RNA sequence: UCUGAUCGUAUUGGGCCUCUAACCUCGGACCGUAUAUCCGGUUCAGGGACAGUGCCUGGUGGGUAGUUUAACUGGGGCGGUUGCCUCCUAAAAUGUAACGGAGGCGCCCAAAGGUUCCCUCAACCUGGACGGCAAUCAGGUGUUGAGUGUAAGUGCACAAGGGAGCUUGACUGCGAGACGGACAUGUCGAGCAGGGACGAAAGUCGGGACUAGUGAUCCGGCACCUCUGAGUGGAAGGGG
RNA sequence: UGCACUACGAGUAAAGAUGCUCGUUACGCGCGGCAGGACGAAAAGACCCCGGGACCUUCACUACAACUUGGUAUUGGUGC
RNA sequence: AAAACACAGGUCCGUGCGAAGUCGCAAGACGAUGUAUACGGACUGACGCCUGCCCGGUGCUGGCAGUAAACGGCGGUGGUCAUCCUAGGUAGCGA
RNA sequence: AAGUCCAAGAGUGCGGCAGUGAGACGGCGGGGGAUAAGCUCCGUGCGUCGAGAGGGAAACAGCCCAGAUCGCCGGCUAAG
RNA sequence: CUGUGGGUAGGGGUGAAAGGCCAAUCAAACUCCGUGAUAGCUGGUUCUCCCCGAAAUGCAUUUAGGUGCAGCGUCGCAUG
RNA sequence: AGCGAAAGCGAGUCUGAAUAGGGCGUAUCCACACAAGAGUGUGUGGUGUAGUGGUGUGUUCUGGACCCGAAGCGGAGUGA
RNA sequence: CUGCUGUGAAUCUGCCGGGACCACCCGGUAAGCCUGAAUACUUCCCAGUGACCGAUAGCGGAUUAGUACCGUGAGGGAAU
RNA sequence: UAUAUAGGCGUCUGGGGGGAACGCGGGGAAGUGAAACAUCUCAGUACCCGUAGGAAGAGAAAACAAAAUGUGAUUCCGUG
């Protein structure tokens, strides 16, 4: 629970396609990294879901 | 009576064109997320059976 | 039956796929064949061949 | 009538794979270590958990340099 | 249309009150019946839509049944243990047992990851208001005795140790070749392509100095997809 | 009831020997007695452990009987 | 063969009558041709002794009156539930 | 590189059929035990027994010599 | 106390209660049937010779006296 | 004739953005070229692919399954 | 497809089926009945046959055979 | 007790029980296997009840099928 196992999803494709951990009482909000989107072929901002 | 074969057997493994006999992968199906893609790539596709169960897997197919 | 572990017909993984009840397979010929069977003539057939 | 212990790992088969002269094929994992023992030398690299692993294929050569213990790969010759 | 704003308006549930007519009475009287505490019929007297019974539905239920109740073990029991990691045992490759000797783990980190650049500690001495052997400062010695998120070992001053900037490679499609191996597992991996990061560039980056932080198969969820749709078109369901 | 012209000591041996080793003693066959051995007879150890079973217990599991709460069919009429 | 069971005696619970209880899928039966002074179940086990601080009211049988650790309380405290008089088979009484 | 090489009746791969998965002692290196046990647990291209007759150790699975195709009223020797 | 005639029947009877008795048997009678129950257990398994010839180890196990796979045998084919 | 879950395609096919790599398949062999020397390919030409039906034998499957052996379980009856 | 309990339709642009369900096409005309042959078996007779047994075999029973005998009974059950 | 019925009386026709297997309908185990066990299996088996006939059942599409101008009661075999 304290480290509780989250998906981020395309900002553009919506395709949820990475999955990993993150704390929830270092960073109680969402979690914004660039990651690759297979769909579009491209960075975009991934977002936690 | 007609030599029934294995059911559980039959589903999991297959047979090529030549006769080899393949099946799949274990450790796959879930808590997926803290295995790196190199594991599952790794677990992944259909390798051929041990040398050391062909003679039951062939046991179980033929039946 | 292995001594009362999980048996090979037990740990790995089903296969995939579904089987498709209404699948069309033909009995295929090859040029080669016909080629050969028929040296000097053709009207080739499916009762020809 | 009892204690604390009786635990132990598994072994790791840890040890030099092949020795000196022994011709590799490129990739073939030569030394299997926890940290570096050996040290990476010429045609040699050290993976993620400091397996040495041979970049050319050729014949293995244990050297030194600078007081570190290095693997070396020699280019074998086609005669 | 509905919108006023609640008055009539039709069938209708629940509650209460009864009533007789279904139904009930081992209450009586007759009759079949000469014999009859059986049985049925007629009738009076009581209950009465309750009860009892059917189907459905929850609760209690050793009253009864079918079964389970691990192994190791200097006999068995009691006590302990059971998976993974690190030493010693282990006899200079690997491996190697005991209820042999010591410990750890079932995580943590959005930076403690990637890259670029830069730096060097621990301790000692010297002398400075608090300040003290001892917080900070300066100088001198200082070559590894400090640190390395976490046990131990192997390492690491070329730093893997300490800082700062920017970033998400903690990517996608793969992977020649190997290590370890009863099998199932477990490992390492150059290099190619796509899209990125950092760096002038060379190049590095498929998580963390390395080795623990985990659980097969079945079954079933969730998202996406070009698959399949029991005559057809859909859908359901299945599939990847 | 495997045998048989079936000694004793000290040994050895699956560690308690009529049968093996080295010695000591012993003429052949009987009869009446004794009960120290033949790990004597008898009962495929009841003790102990392992596996199976049986029956018993219970706040072990899963069921059922029994009891019981309701909905509804028998089941209707009046009014409020 | 007993120290065990039974026993007469006692106490509790249930049963208002084809009763409760038991045997039966039911019908039916026993209980009982009995009726709460009776019947069933459960404990104890002749007989005796040990042993309530005294009646207002949560309430009760109801016609105000029982009652005893019927419920406290033993507290004042008689006394020995008797005048008045307090919601733990209990140290009442502590013999 | 040779050696053996009319053999080790070798090695490897793939198939038919197995059995085995209770080991024992001795020589070395060790753990546990009291550095006791005919104790217990390991390692040893170590041996033997197991599955091995014969000779020596008196007898005496595991020690020493030596691996029994059969015959001989023939020679040489090992341990002793 | 006892004669004669009856009644209660198996998860049932009866029991002044002993797990007593219910046809020489009772923690669930007897008989036949399912049935040749099942048994990781015990025993037994019958003619000959020739050739080769083990293991008592590792891993896993509701597992430790069983078994699966590997190791070690043998037979065949391939290589040499 | 195979490859794919399948639609499907077909000596190819699946994955994939990919005349990128990998799986699976194209009996095998031979000769020549073109490449290579990260272990060899890639093309050409020839070569030609071997199954099936009886039956013997060894295993194995379903049947009692090499033979013998329980305590006990259920159905229906017999017994005071 | 059917069994019990509730509810409860239409008569041909009706109704049922084409594996949830919907629309179209296709098939049929439920809630009424009868119906041979092709198939299962041998108490019992007629004939034959056996790489079936040949008196511990073959039926339990070549012989007093379901007899003697055992058991209260169900039932068990020879030998010659 | 009125209508009448139950009932009574007479008379004719029938049923009743047995039988080895086979049929139809209904009720329905457990041993066992799953290396334990409850779902599952055994097995709709054993057994039981009703009821036939020489056979019985089932039978004349409210059927299959897939766009075929398709087949055209049932049953039982062999495939699938």
């Amino acid at each position: 629970d304290v480290r509780p196992k989250i998906t981020l999803a395309c900002e553009v494709c919506k395709h949820r396609n990475y999955i990993t951990k993150k704390n929830r009482r270092n960073d109680p909000d969402r979690l914004e990294i660039k990651k690759f989107c297979p769909n579009c072929g491209t960075h975009q901002p991934h977002k936690e879901s | 009576p007609k030599a029934k074969t294995h059911s559980g057997a039959s589903k999991r493994f297959r047979r090529t064109g030549t006769g080899k006999i393949v099946r799949q992968k274990a450790n796959r199906r879930h808590l997926l997320e803290h295995k790196p893609t190199k594991r599952t790539r790794r677990l992944d596709g259909r390798t051929t059976v041990s040398a050391a169960d062909n003679s039951r897997i062939n046991k179980l197919l033929n039946g | 039956f292995e001594g009362g572990q999980m048996p090979i017909h037990m740990r790995l993984p089903k296969l995939k796929g579904f089987k498709n009840r209404f699948r069309t397979e033909y009995q295929v010929v090859n040029v080669g064949d016909i080629n050969k069977a028929f040296p000097q003539g053709g009207t080739v057939g499916v009762d020809e061949l | 009538s009892s204690s604390r212990n009786g635990r132990d790992s598994a072994a790791q088969r840890l040890g030099v794979k092949r020795f000196g002269g022994q011709v590799v094929k490129a990739g073939e994992i030569l030394v299997r270590q926890r940290g570096t023992h050996f040290h990476p030398g010429v045609n040699v690299g050290r993976g993620g958990d400091d397996t040495l692993f041979a970049l050319a294929p050729g014949a293995v050569e244990f050297g030194a340099k600078r007081g570190r213990k290095t693997v070396n790969i020699v280019p074998v010759a086609r005669p």
